[PDB]
């Protein structure tokens, strides 16, 4: 029983590892696209 | 037959009393819906002294939840086992006593104290022979420690003859949370030293050095803390809820361990406590258990044994053993080492079986040891007390609301004369 | 449990339309107020079905940022009632904003937030937004909380003020108006957080490494410490704390009231791919003076107390054991009185991003608030200053003008130098 | 099924965990000891009755060997034991940004704060709050005591 | 009933008791999971003396490892039969001392030789009644050999009363790694005559001579040597793992070939040891063992018997062998040269039998004879320290930590009395 | 087990870029910064996949950090740990070490502090510098200087290049150098030196390489320094970590000047020609030929030898090998130490780089002795710094940045002692 339980306990470990580096690698994207829309605003400022 | 109620205060009390009635409903074999769900039938017949049959097989726990801050009570009922509580035993007030002494125990203690003497009296005549009192709580908070003490003066002033167990955390400069540790605790320690009969006394640096060191856990947060400290309470009354072959109760101890009256402070261990890895290649006998109970570093406090000598001491195991090889093996750890242990006391430990194991360990055991190397954390204590107090740093907020100095007096001298018989009987 | 929050002057609502945004992003509610198809109890009180005010006033005197925060996009959110608004602006001048325009505006501020306070159950106290550079923060506010002093008294009201640079000034007569708005906030406010515009300054430019950043980072930042300090109150934690814990915990004498803010870990969006988080590193990051929300010295100055604030997923070991490495070391050095000037807490939400911002999204943060005697340097430089020009009697012709004289202006001075001698004998 | 894939996806990867490999031991141990109680006290006895036991058994035919005893260890194990957030921030598009558009020349400043359409990786992962619906359904504070006692001698004879 | 502990100290020790480990498994039928697998009861009598019950028939070896480098404990759980010690034995530092004997007898054993002295008693109480402890290191290492040096020190003053043996590689100016090889090996040389209760020399040179000569092998990788010091340690303690016709403990053996209490060093020889190719062509018989054995070749140290006297000699003979054979061939051996053998006392040799032989041979022997011409590598050791010592040489590490030049002068003078007193005995 | 290196100079960064590019090359990392234990010693793992070398390049002239910022390894290093000036010391140790120094060294430490709190078992610390230029020498003197001050009895490896004799650069080095050493003596606490003339006649004779550039030296310098620190990183047969440097190779507390060398350098055609085994390598080893340092130890006594085995080695004839060289009289040692050798072995060989010049070898030997030589290149580098100094020459640039005449003074008589007692271990 003991050792069922530890088992159990290392594959949860590794379940929460995996989803964190999941997560790790989502929130990344974010920030070219609002580099890009910066850009657009301020060739719009400069035109007019 | 004979009945414990449970009391709870702070978020430091609360959430180890709600650990600890999830450990002794599991011990019981009921599920956190309220049923019961066990296979032996040797649950059944000392449930009393915890529960109380509301509605075909519908257990509700004998306890009273005190605080001042709403989530506290949203903590313990969100989590499991927390729909067993009755709702009328949760007196609750509303402002917040915040870490302060003198708040919690004459501002908010006034209109709040009342209504829980009121529900734990409701509680208390309902059954039938009390046994005594259970009380949870810490000593660096406000709503914990006043509060608290005060219900122990009423209690105690109520019911003198009856018995009274407090679990109190106790500050210590490695793991320091509030900055006021010193105030508050001098002022509980003086006021429980007259009221209380015994108490337990932790600290989370035992803990912390313990789940480090034995467990070699990775994050410990709170949740495994509490459940050593729930272990501890589960294994100090169970006797009661549980045959053996010599049964020991909650007064043959308290009997057992006090020689003088003020000489009612505990340090606590438990036992077996290994790692994840090392538990298959460990060995199951009561040497082991002894030898793992003894030691310096197994204890649950910050007060290094081999600083000082043991008064009495006292074991309570459960499982399946022999009496003979208990004896023996205390009668061997008096004699190897009979320096740390007191001279005119022949037989400085009690001893005590138990026939039921907590589940998944074939065989456990509780250390109780009264020890007089506890006045070294006194002494910590005080000496901050009076650096603190010699330019009367954070003192008006106690004065300005009706505290007086002079009771600090009393207190410091109270804890200067206590650890000074304590040295005395070394 | 509730609290309500109070802007005076310009930059004070600037500060809750920042931190108003944030909340909202926080708690998911939409810009318009209602729930798209429970914590927020503390903050906005629900009004019929699916809608949520907020438990503030914005009150001013120039209507120009006031109208435009009621053009703005939060024209549902905000109460019509709630952003007060005067008729001619102070200019400046702490007699003006005290005497003869606060006489007329105050009254209505009361009894708004007398039924404000009706509408609450729970109060646990008040915060207060300002800038004692200007004459509206300072006259008009001071006077605000003193007539709060006198109505409630026993309720913390938290002051959050913005104290001008030593060397980075934007008006002249500011160190009178600061000067005179202490004289007050002394004796008034229960407990005061200090906040200058160039440390934050220096903050984005080395850190945050914006090399052009305006006011809209550093109200978006003061939002972050706010929302950080209050989390305890809103949300569950291991270990949480409420507004009443630093009345006692970070204060310790009756007129010694300034605590020194700082926030870690300040990191831009790219510095976090590279680095790692973990507590001894963001605990170390808040004690070092490069990272001090005040620009001060603390290497000058003894700690009193210090608080710690925690979001995100930290345990309790490991913060504990970079207390006692914090402890251990001889750089930093703290009272003789109080052996352990620490107070700690913990709250299970990680601080949360806003969209457009340049702080990074973060796992776990520290807010630090702690207690010095850098503060002592602090007012006896504005002090000296405030003397200079004090000395040949410039500026004074306006404030006598508008009715004063000059024993309010030696009485304060007076009463700095009593509060420099109290900092040099608490320092012993 | 899904617990054969999962196994097999880890042994593939070198993935077998420190309590697997006790486990299987501890097995071994628990069948040395039937072995023992088969044959008696004697250990070599045991480890034989152990031995003709596994050569008893007639082979089945096969493709290949890995596979098969990977297949036969995952049963074994099988047989002993099984081994193998508010809707608002779940999903963005639920909220209505509807944000004050602004003339393109004529920009203000406090108009950066609300002009901004937030993300799903923007939204927090968890979001542990707090009901306080327990609380709430509470009296007031002001609780009294009216009571008249009625409590029976229950003496201890 | 009688119990041997383990303790390993530095990188050639673990390895060598690795290995060590490794072979006593395999001749006892453990395999590398800490189960029985073998094929006679016989094996299971006598495994108390290096193993202890864990939980249904799980064995655990009764050792301790103790170093300060983690890539040791790396290349120990590596290998096969790592994962047999019991983590909780695994006490280990953090620094290193590197090479430097003053370090690991003064700075890095100041706070770990507590841990270690704990283990050690944690493991010795566990046991009825000691025979002797095992310590495997050498004198050329800082790490191993002063923290051994300090432990042997420490465990003298604990337990007087049990017997000791210790095993040391000592460098030679032919197989010579670092620099501080004569300071090291002079002070532990030092506190090893009134420590020590006997040590076994060891060293490289020989090994590389006899795996050239009599194993003919063109890579003697590490592991080879540590094999052959392996087997020699387990021929050493078969008498206490088997029934023999003649019996003989390490008691016995201590007792019969030490005259004088400061003449605790021997040489090491076994047999057979011969190379693939030629052990088809050899036999099995006692006289062809006996003339391996006194070889002089075959010692395992840098020192030729035959340019000395013989004091005492030692036969430890394993398999089912023929007792007045074993006894004629000592008695031919001690009259045909009765020059290498000392005067006033006769019958040189000590024999014993052993009925078990070790697993793949039929027929084993080992040797331990006690000479003075061990005293020539004395001086080989003190002439370097000497030259050394001169100029100072390589003293500002030892002198700049604490110690000082007067232990260097009492183990000079230690080391030159030493040698006096074995060319007085020659 | 971990350690830092810190580059100081014009030399010091391109000697980092050779070695980070071996060390990712080695370990699999790519250039990214994340693999597709061991390497727990140079980089830290942060978050989750991504890898930061545990090191900082701090420079005044900051074109060579806007290059390594703008390589292939962009992000490979974390954006602030390159320390970049604004102007340069300009081959002025006074204006490297008082005008310039005074007002970016704070910021290294503040950073080194925290890179060594991220740190838990620190071996030591290790410093690249060519004493020749002016940050090199200037500032760097100042760095180690407050680093002994802040630690002290931490390990402090001084990996220099000293300027070649009759090979030079610059002109006014032999002030820098005489200053720098001023300060190296009681300072750093193991010092190796690594001339640029002997490199290029090791290229020149072993690698056939007629043009070489520093791209070549650093790639050596760092195979050398690999070859020293592949024991810390990757256990073996016989483990040698740093602090043995100090305790077996220093025989004085002033005496801390180590000769280097390495074997096999063979190129790829060469290497299918010539067997590889001990024997052959460990003769290799002791010729002037291949010393990256331009000095005689025939004119001079070992004190005390190192040796750094990799790959395939196994203890016995290593140790046949120093006992045949114990026994050879071409070269002799010092009549204090008899046993003046101290071996290595780990199982990994060092390995080889696409666009490098080594083969893929087997084996091979890194040597570290210590002999008089040293003395006579400190006299040699002495009687030009006093032929320099006799004139006043260039003088006047060190008096107008604010120094005076004095610690010249006592540079020179410091030398003088170094000499004394250079001369009195010899005999
Ligand atoms: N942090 C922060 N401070 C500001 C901001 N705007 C103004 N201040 C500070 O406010 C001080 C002057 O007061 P103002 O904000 O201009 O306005 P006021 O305080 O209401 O005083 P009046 O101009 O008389 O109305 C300056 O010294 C600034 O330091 C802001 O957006 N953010
Ligand atoms: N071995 C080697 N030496 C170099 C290299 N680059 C420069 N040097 C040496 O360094 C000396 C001058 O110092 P530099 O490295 O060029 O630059 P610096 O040390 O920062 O000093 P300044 O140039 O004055 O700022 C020259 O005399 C060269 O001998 C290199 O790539 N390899
Ligand atoms: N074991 C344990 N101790 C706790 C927990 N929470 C708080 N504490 C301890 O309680 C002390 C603070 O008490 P506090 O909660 O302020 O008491 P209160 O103000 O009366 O509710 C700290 O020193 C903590 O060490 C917990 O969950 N488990
Ligand atoms: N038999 C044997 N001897 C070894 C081994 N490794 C090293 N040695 C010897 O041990 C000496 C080196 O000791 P050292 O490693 O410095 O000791 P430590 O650092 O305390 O472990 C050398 O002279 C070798 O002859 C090994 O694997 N087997
Ligand atoms: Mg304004
Ligand atoms: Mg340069």
């Amino acid at each position: 029983e003991a050792l069922s339980k530890e088992a159990a306990d290392e594959a949860a470990e590794l379940a929460f590892r995996e989803r964190r580096r999941e997560e790790m690698r989502r929130y990344r994207e974010q920030l070219a696209l609002m580099m890009e829309k910066e850009r657009e605003e301020t060739a719009e400022r400069d035109a007019l | 037959m004979r009945e414990i109620v449970h009391i709870q205060g702070g978020q430091c009390g609360n959430q180890i009393g709600a650990k600890f009635w999830e450990v002794v409903s599991d011990e019981h074999g009921i599920d956190p819906t309220g049923t019961y769900h066990g296979d032996s039938d040797l649950q059944l017949e000392r449930i009393n002294v915890y529960f109380n049959e509301a509605t075909g097989g519908r257990y509700v726990p004998r306890a009273i939840l005190m605080d001042l801050e709403p989530g506290t009570m949203d903590s313990v009922r969100s989590g499991p086992y927390g729909q067993i509580f009755r709702p009328d035993n949760f007196v609750f007030g509303q402002t917040g006593a915040g870490n302060n002494w003198a708040k919690g125990h004459y501002t908010e203690g006034a209109e709040l104290i009342d209504s829980v003497l009121d529900v734990v009296r409701k509680e208390a005549e309902s059954c039938d022979c009390l046994q005594g009192f259970q009380v949870c709580h810490s000593l660096g908070g406000g709503t914990g420690s006043g509060m608290g003490t005060l219900l122990i003066s009423k209690i105690r002033e109520e019911y003198p003859d009856r018995m009274m167990l407090t679990f109190s955390v106790v500050p210590s400069p490695k793991v320091s949370d509030t900055v006021v540790e010193p105030y508050n605790a001098t002022l509980s320690v003086h006021q429980l030293v007259e009221n209380a009969d015994e108490c337990m006394v932790l600290d989370n640096e035992a803990l912390y050095d313990i789940c480090f060191r034995t467990l070699k856990l990775t994050t410990p947060t709170f949740g495994d803390l509490n459940h050593l400290i729930s272990a501890v309470m589960s294994g100090i009354t169970c006797c009661l809820r549980f045959p053996g072959q010599l049964n020991a109760d909650l007064r043959k101890l308290a009997v057992n361990l006090i020689p003088f009256p003020r000489l009612h402070f505990f340090m606590v261990g438990f036992t077996p406590l290994t790692s994840r890895g090392s538990q298959q290649y460990r060995a199951l006998t009561v040497p082991e258990l002894t030898q793992q109970m003894w030691d310096a570093k197994n204890m649950m406090c910050a007060a290094d044994p081999r600083h000082g000598r043991y008064l009495t001491a006292s074991a309570l195991f459960r499982g399946r053993m022999s009496t003979k090889e208990v004896d023996e093996q205390m009668l061997n750890v008096q004699n190897k080492n009979s320096s740390y242990f007191v001279e005119w006391i022949p037989n400085n430990v009690k001893s005590s079986v138990c026939d039921i194991p907590p589940k998944g360990l074939k065989m456990s055991a509780t250390f109780i040891g009264n020890s007089t190397a506890i006045q070294e954390m006194f002494k910590r204590v005080s000496e901050q007390f009076t650096a603190m107090f010699r330019r009367k740093a954070f003192l008006h907020w106690y004065t300005g609301e009706g505290m007086d100095e002079m009771e600090f007096t009393e207190a410091e001298s109270n804890m200067n004369d206590l650890v000074s018989e304590y040295q005395q009987y070394q | 449990r509730e609290v309500i929050s109070i802007h005076i002057g310009q930059a004070g609502i600037q500060v809750g339309n920042a931190c108003w945004e944030l909340y909202c992003l926080e708690h998911g509610i939409q810009p318009d107020g209602q729930m798209p198809s429970d914590a927020f109890n503390t903050f906005f009180s629900e009004t019929g079905a699916g809608k949520h005010v907020p438990r503030c006033i914005f009150l001013d005197l120039e209507p120009t940022v006031v109208d435009e925060v009621r053009t703005g996009t939060y024209r549902q959110l905000f109460h019509p009632e709630q952003l007060i608004s005067g008729k001619e602006d102070a200019a400046n001048n702490f007699a003006r904003g005290h005497y003869t325009i606060g006489k007329e505006i105050v009254d209505l501020a009361l009894d708004r937030i007398r039924k404000l306070a009706d509408n609450c159950t729970g109060l646990q106290g008040f915060l207060v937004f300002n800038a004692v550079g200007g004459g509206t923060g300072s006259g008009l506010g001071s006077l605000l909380l003193e007539r709060l002093s006198v109505d409630y008294g026993k309720k913390s009201k938290l002051g959050f003020t913005v104290y001008p640079s030593p060397q980075v000034s934007t008006a002249v007569v500011e160190p009178y108006n600061s000067v005179l708005s202490t004289h007050s906030l002394l004796e008034h406010t229960d407990v005061a957080v200090m906040l200058d515009n160039e440390a934050i300054y220096d903050i984005c430019r080395r850190s945050l490494d914006i090399e052009r950043p305006t006011y809209t980072n550093l109200n978006r930042l003061i939002a972050q410490v706010i929302s950080s300090l209050t989390a305890s109150l809103r949300f569950d934690g291991a270990l949480n704390v409420d507004i009443t814990e630093f009345q006692t915990n970070l204060v310790p004498y009756p007129r010694i009231h300034f605590m020194l803010s700082s926030y870690a870990p300040i990191i831009s969006a790219e510095k976090a791919y590279h680095e790692q988080l973990s507590v001894a590193e963001i605990t170390n990051a808040a004690f070092e003076p490069a990272s001090m929300m005040v620009k001060c010295d603390p290497r000058h100055g003894k700690y009193m107390a210090c608080c710690l604030m925690y979001r995100g997923d930290v345990v309790p070991k490991d913060v504990n054991a970079s207390v006692a490495t914090i402890k251990t070391k001889r750089t930093i050095q703290f009272v003789d009185w109080c052996p352990t000037g620490f107070k700690c807490g913990i709250n299970y939400q990680p601080p949360t991003v806003v969209p457009g911002g340049d702080l990074a999204k973060v796992q776990r943060a520290v807010c630090m608030i702690s207690n010095s005697t850098a503060i002592g340097e602090i007012f006896s430089r504005l002090d000296h200053k405030f003397d200079l020009m004090y000395a040949k009697r410039a500026f004074v012709h306006w404030y006598v003008g508008e009715g004063m004289e000059e024993g309010e202006f030696s009485e304060a001075r007076e009463d700095l130098a009593a509060l420099e001698k109290d900092f040099e004998e608490v320092g012993a | 099924a899904s617990n054969f894939f999962a196994y097999y996806a880890t042994e593939k990867a070198g993935g077998k965990g420190e309590a697997a490999k006790a486990l299987d031991a501890a097995r071994r141990l628990a069948q040395l000891n039937e072995a023992r109680t088969m044959a008696g006290g004697s250990l070599a006895g045991a480890v034989k009755l152990v031995r003709e036991v596994e050569s008893a058994r007639p082979p089945e035919p096969c493709v290949d060997a890995a596979q098969r005893k990977l297949y036969n260890a995952f049963f074994q194990s099988w047989l002993a034991g099984d081994r193998h957030l508010p809707l608002r921030f779940a999903d963005v598009t639920t909220r209505k940004h509807n944000p004050k558009q602004q003339h393109p020349v004529y920009q203000t400043s406090n108009s950066i704060y609300g002009a901004k359409a937030p993300s799903q990786l923007d939204m927090p992962l968890s979001y542990s709050s707090s009901s306080q619906a327990f609380t709430r359904a509470f009296p007031v504070t002001a609780a009294k005591n009216s009571c008249m006692v009625t409590s029976v001698t229950r003496s201890n004879v």
